[PDB]
RNA sequence: AAUUGAAGAGUUUGAUCAUGGCUCAGAUUGAACGCUGGCGGCAGGCCUAACACAUGCAAGUCGAACGGUAACAGGAAGAAGCUUGCUUCUUUGCUGACGAGUGGCGGACGGGUGAGUAAUGUCUGGGAAACUGCCUGAUGGAGGGGGAUAACUACUGGAAACGGUAGCUAAUACCGCAUAACGUCGCAAGACCAAAGAGGGGGACCUUCGGGCCUCUUGCCAUCGGAUGUGCCCAGAUGGGAUUAGCUAGUAGGUGGGGUAACGGCUCACCUAGGCGACGAUCCCUAGCUGGUCUGAGAGGAUGACCAGCCACACUGGAACUGAGACACGGUCCAGACUCCUACGGGAGGCAGCAGUGGGGAAUAUUGCACAAUGGGCGCAAGCCUGAUGCAGCCAUGCCGCGUGUAUGAAGAAGGCCUUCGGGUUGUAAAGUACUUUCAGCGGGGAGGAAGGGAGUAAAGUUAAUACCUUUGCUCAUUGACGUUACCCGCAGAAGAAGCACCGGCUAACUCCGUGCCAGCAGCCGCGGUAAUACGGAGGGUGCAAGCGUUAAUCGGAAUUACUGGG
């Protein structure tokens, strides 16, 4: 009834999806362009995607051959958020990989393709770009066996010359592992005698089923031979659509785009049932919204539809939409996510230009969270300074460009906040005095801060006896004590205190607890005044793993790090290291492992032990601190 | 063209017609020239069924007004003889 | 807009040139009435009146014209034609 | 709507008997009537005009379950009626069915009269009536239907109200529950205890 | 019988008494927001952008006006199979009927919105110089001819939209001619002015067999009426601003000519120089008006959402045409802005109709069902059409009703909170025990909104006629969107249903702990710097209740704009 879907792993910037567009030409017309060379149609949808040379996030396309549908998305195979095409995976149940001729497939590809594993979903490889020099004829396809880690076998074989070879193959005698891993087909196998090869191709559909190993396939769509028959694998090959319209009717988002005609689209797969037209249907956060209109996205143009098909997918216009919200409910499905393995990808500072268009620029940033799933962002300072948990090279020049096109707005930071924190030196007395000398309030007490252990955090002690101290007066003491603590004369963070109290005289008739808690601060930066200071930062440990080949060099990128050398170990052909470095400078260590590895490095960290110390000057972050009462004795204090 | 005919007020699924002459193009519940006696659907048998002012009727009987069918029905309901 | 009872519009361009044409005809005829008056020949005034009263009669029963205006020239260019005559 | 809380403690509140648990058993000196309102009952109130005002309408209200908007109303039509507003609000308030129930005998407590009428026990002029509001007019006939008739509670239910002063107002068949209301109650006959002067004048205002 | 009706409080001070503002207690709402939320009834639901609008529908109907017959159903000349009358099947408007087409009618109503409008509007009362399709009264006419054209065929233009030339044809379309009066003009004499026929049934007679003739029904033309509707005129009343004092040249009048259904600077020609204005002309800002709504003892003040009358507008600006009626919401033409189509030659569009979308906004609903009822359009009627209307969905938005159980129940329990630890209080509350089932859940019955209209029959009228026709009884068959209707009966089990605000004074209702002029609260006055009755929590209490608060708004209180009723 309905069509499997269909993947685009085009790992490495494979160029997958130009064939997925030469493809939308070969299941044409009967009234199409056939597309052209670059961009170039395609379903390349939004500007600045074919202007930039490549597509900023995965489309969709509606086809249809061999008369069955065939929906398919590309590419999302380009960086760096890639965690969409992730995204996409729940998408789509089909793949196709577009396998690069330059030494086997791309090594960004074996990440998708190893997640593909994680799918749990079929998949078939693709010999892209057959007609070009330095072809790997029987040498890349060999990396495909090394790398694959399987036991994929080619359904065909070719070389070239002007030769398009497909159906010829394939496999005679030597092939039939995967049937040999079945008990009947290794049943028959131990029948022996030779025997059609259509009754190897049941085991090879029971264990293609299984996604036990992926279907062979070769041919250059450029040279436009062999991309028409492999889609044609692609349909035969393809798993049936779960038809049935026996409902209830269920299912879940997938992705939504907003688009400035849109303003919004909110794409949605019909995981079971149909919804008719402008009718009722259930939604996550437990309340009515009607379908008010709906339409499949044609490659050549969009068009509506009065209803959808079971295991159809289809984008739909909503009031609200949150991102894998339950359209029944509910679907059920068990499946492993991750997002580039990163908390953020090296977050960067984003102030908005112009006084008063950057307050805009924030609700453009919205809209960007209106976008792909894969982002966060947040005002964590107090100058309400932006950083986006978006990561990767590329797709900051994406965000940028997205930001000069559908917004008006741009900006340019990276460092962020140094999130310093500065302790005391060494223990010292101080007082604020007593009775009125002096300045206000009355209450003075001496305050006798310490050095203490990194990592301790603040720390204090009720030295002073009661009823001196108060039962509801020292208190405030500390309370006004942790106010100081909110910024040290450097502008830092306090650190590793030690206020031990002792002193505490006061009037009674004139006592208050506000007059004392007044007096805490006045004596937490004149503690601070004698203490001398000294500046901590973060130093996390930074796991990582690069191939061991490499991992000499990458003790290279030791040297010119801060970051202390570390035990590690050996795993396989991976390598692998626990290093220790500054935050401060950690941020450029994705940079030196990503150019150190070629695009093969890995590498994991997480923020740990306050202590650490640095240099030279003692640099500190303004600044503290103003809203509040008393701060002009403060400054009264200095002189 | 003056008709004399049913205005349909009163409450919801509670239906009260006040038969009344007016302009054609008038609306129903529009304007009018006089109410004329009133009809009561949902009456049934009690103290009061439909009344009906014959006498301004066969005023405008005899000015050209052309009674719609239902007052027709009632002209008829209310007799001469009965 | 689309609307089959359109009928309206051919049909009543259809008849503005007939009716336009008459009321055309008609005014014409008076004109050489009034001309007549101004050149001074009483006999030819009457005449010229005698040619276009049925015209306007004619006319005003076929609800081109309001039997008023009809009247109406039918008055005043009678005490004209007749204050000279 | 309902009440529906502790039935007595608003007879400590209005410190005398709003016979609310009035029940099967005559008097109560199970609650510590009086002076225990609650926490802070020893508490002597200063009482402002406007406190005995208030205190005198909730008085009058927890004594036919009536709640202030239904009420109020009860109120406006009494102002917009002949005689004296005092004699009519009370009149209206006893014209109320589960009012007249309770009089009749039917059912212990006045909330007992009026869960007895809403599940349609009550048959007035042959008409089976659930509103409590339903106001009886003059010569009307209250009984209970057969299917409903003497179903135990309504018995010794019945057999408490001989009793009471028993209205002169209206009538009891007591051989099959049939009673009979009669005439609009005259001011000297119910009440003679609650006051209708400071229910007037907190309207008034 | 029909307005029997007017309340005060806090705060200036050490205290008083005045003056004088501020604030509260009421009622109200097209309300929103927070928290909570069971049901039913009746209402209400874009007050902001008269912002831009995808899609569907919102105005058609008449074969009893006509030529037709493109479909469909029956009939007939003939046709083919084959059980030769059972079937196959081509012709045939010849009937039932009915696309496109001509013609009549409607489309100027119904529905929307309130941008413009300070009077060209509205309201009140009068008025004369008018018209008025349909409906209806009275009196007559209804004679006799012609020429066209759509359709339709042939050809051809254009991608479409949409025609072009040349032929053929009809009418209740069009057009002379006869014909006329109490009609039009005129003093009269005199002059001139109109039209249409169709359907049902039929004895004689008459049939070139097209039918003539008889009769009933209806439509047609003229005039005078009636009713209704509309145009017009005047007076009074109908916001604020003088920090707007002068404005006006078709302006004010006259005379004559034209013009209108009709009076009139309505418009020209000339003549006189007037006209309006301090009882506010002009200019400016704001505004649809009214019946009414809210408030108020009243006088008043605010408002005019729904309902009803009127007026104005229909993307913007302008114009006329058709017609009884528009200078026209779903017509025309023109320009413009804005969207889309294209083969780029040119075309299409107007949701302030109902739904619906985006945008705006604190904020407002279904792309529902049906013409069953009322009303409208058309038609002889049947019927068709109808987003008017009737219902339904939605929202506690409001008003109103009900439920969330009733009775018994001291160990005066546990837990909670408080305490002088003696106890109290939560508390008859709970559990226990006995009943009850409304309302929802489930299963059965079941009103009323329906009157009509059709078929038939008898009778009385009509008439040459026991025929048709009209009317009245009378028979059968029936017409419900709401609708798994209201309502009743039965089933099970207390079973599925209580929150919100407040507790210093004003103002109904108090304590304990946490915090310490901080955190906070606050309508006003004010609290917090101590076992705070004012903050936060708890316990308890009060108020109201499917709501309770808060905010915004109007009036009241406010005799603080005083006319009633002050200085």
């Amino acid at each position: 009834m309905k069509i499997i879907n269909i993947g685009v792993l085009a790992h490495v910037d494979a160029g997958k999806t130009t064939l997925t567009e030469s493809l939308l030409y070969n299941s044409g017309a009967i009234t199409e362009l056939g597309s052209v060379d670059k961009g170039t149609t395609r379903t390349d949808n939004t500007l600045l995607e074919r202007q930039r040379g490549i597509t900023i996030q995965t489309g969709i396309t509606s086809f249809q051959w061999e008369n069955t549908k065939v929906n398919i998305i590309d590419t999302p195979g380009h960086m760096d958020f890639l965690a969409e095409v992730y995204r996409s995976l729940s998408v789509l149940d089909g793949a196709i990989l577009l396998i690069s001729a330059k030494d086997g497939v791309q090594a960004q590809t074996r990440i998708l393709f190893h997640a593909l594993r994680k799918m749990g979903i079929p998949t078939i490889f693709f010999i892209n770009k057959i007609d070009q020099n330095g072809i790997d004829l029987s040498t890349v396809y060999q990396d495909i066996k090394e790398k694959l880690s399987a036991e994929i076998v080619i359904k065909q074989k070719v070389e070239l010359y002007p030769n398009v070879c497909v159906t010829n193959f394939t496999e005679s005698e030597q092939w039939d592992t995967v049937i040999e891993g079945n008990d009947d087909l290794l049943e028959k196998y131990m029948s022996g005698k030779s025997l059609e090869a259509l009754e190897l191709e049941q085991e090879e559909s029971i264990r293609f089923q299984n996604c036990s190993l992926f279907p062979l396939y070769h041919g250059s769509a450029k040279s436009n031979i062999g991309i028409d028959n492999l889609i044609e694998v692609i349909t035969n090959k393809f798993y049936s659509s779960t038809h049935r319209g026996p409902s209830e009717l269920c299912g879940n988002v997938f992705k939504i785009e907003y688009t400035k005609k849109r303003q919004r689209l909110a794409y949605i797969r019909l995981y079971s049932g149909v919804l008719h037209l402008r009718d009722s249907v259930r939604v996550s956060e437990k309340e009515k919204i009607k379908v008010t209109e709906m339409y499949t996205s044609i490659n050549g143009e969009l068009c509506k539809i009065d209803r959808a098909y079971s295991g159809e997918i289809v984008i739909l216009q909503n009031e609200f939409l949150k991102l894998n919200s339950v359209l029944g409910d509910t679907k059920l499905l068990p499946q492993r996510k991750k997002i580039e393995n990163p908390h953020p990808l090296l977050q960067t500072t984003v102030e908005p230009s112009k006084p008063e268009q950057r307050e805009m620029l924030l609700d453009a940033l919205l809209e960007i969270s209106d976008s792909d799933p894969l982002l966060r962002y947040y005002v964590d300072s107090t100058t309400h300074e932006i950083i986006l948990s978006f990561l990767g090279k590329v797709q900051m020049e994406v965000i940028s460009a997205l930001l000069q096109e559908k917004y008006h707005v741009e900006i340019e930071i990276t460092e962020p906040t140094v999130i310093y924190m500065e302790r005391p030196l060494k223990n010292a007395e101080y007082t604020i005095h007593i009775e009125v000398p002096p300045n206000p309030f009355w209450a003075s007490i001496g305050l006798s801060v310490s050095p203490l252990p990194l990592g301790s955090g603040m720390q204090y002690e009720s030295s002073v006896s009661l009823g001196y101290l108060n039962q509801s007066f020292q208190n405030a003491v500390m309370e006004g004590i942790r106010y100081g603590c909110e910024q040290g004369l450097y502008g830092w963070n306090v650190t590793d205190c030690k206020i031990c109290f002792k002193y505490g005289l006061y009037y009674s008739p004139v006592s208050t607890p506000a007059d004392f808690r007044m007096l805490a601060p006045i004596v937490l930066e004149q503690v601070l005044k004698k203490a001398g200071t000294e500046l901590l930062e973060p130093y996390l440990s930074f796991k990582i793993y690069a191939p061991q080949e490499y991992l000499s060099r990458a003790y290279n990128d030791a040297p010119k790090y801060c970051a202390n050398i570390v035990d590690t170990q050996l795993k396989n052909n991976e390598v692998i290291l626990s290093g220790e470095i500054p935050a401060r400078c950690i941020q450029e260590y994705r940079s030196d492992l990503t150019f150190f590895t070629n695009g093969r490095s890995v590498c994991l960290t997480e923020l740990k032990g306050y202590h650490v110390t640095t240099g030279e000057p003692v640099c500190q972050p303004r600044r503290p601190n103003s809203r509040i009462d008393k701060v002009r004795y403060m400054f009264n204090k200095i002189t | 063209m003056v008709t004399i005919r049913l205005a349909r007020h009163g409450a919801k699924k509670r239906p009260f017609y006040q038969v009344v002459v007016a302009d054609s193009r008038n609306a129903r519940n529009g304007r009018f020239i006089e109410r004329v006696g009133f009809f009561n659907p949902i009456a049934s048998e009690k103290e009061e069924g439909t009344r009906l002012d014959l006498d301004r009727i066969a005023h405008w009987v005899g000015q050209g007004a052309t009674i719609s069918d239902r007052v027709a029905a009632l002209i008829k309901e209310v007799n001469k003889a009965a | 807009n689309i609307k089959s009872a359109k009928k309206r519009a051919i049909q009543s361009e259809k008849a503005r040139k007939h009716n336009a044409s008459r009321r055309s005809m008609m005014r014409t005829f008076i004109k050489k009435v009034y001309a007549a008056i101004e050149a001074g020949d009483k006999a030819a005034a009457q005449k010229a009146f005698n040619e276009m009263q049925p015209i306007v009669d004619r006319q005003a029963a076929k609800g081109l014209i309001h039997k008023n205006k009809a009247a109406r020239h039918k008055a005043n260019l009678t005490a004209q034609i007749n204050k000279l005559a | 709507a309902r009440y529906l809380g502790p039935k007595l403690k608003l007879s400590r509140r209005e410190g005398t008997d709003l016979f609310l648990k009035s029940g099967v058993r005559a008097i109560d000196t199970k609650c510590k009537i009086e002076q225990a309102p609650g926490q802070h009952g020893a508490r002597k109130p200063r009482l402002s005009d406007y406190g005995v005002q208030l205190r005198e309408k909730q008085k009058v209200r927890r004594i036919y379950g009536v709640l202030e908007r239904q009420f109020r109303n009860y109120y406006k039509e009494a102002a917009r009626l002949k005689g004296n507003t005092g004699e009519n609000l009370l009149a209206l308030l006893e014209g109320r069915l589960d009012n007249v129930v309770y009089r009749m005998g039917f059912g212990a407590t006045r909330a007992e009269a009026r869960q007895l009428v809403s599940h349609k026990a009550i048959m007035v002029n042959g008409r089976v009536v659930n509103i409590a509001s339903y106001q009886v007019s003059p010569n009307d006939v209250v009984s209970i239907r057969e299917k409903a008739k003497k179903q135990s509670r309504v018995k010794a239910a019945l057999e408490l109200a001989e009793q009471r002063e028993k209205p002169t107002w209206l009538e009891v068949d007591a051989g099959k529950m049939e009673g009979t209301f009669k005439r609009k109650p005259e001011r000297s006959d119910l009440s003679a205890d609650i006051n209708e002067h400071l229910i007037v004048e907190l309207y008034s205002k």
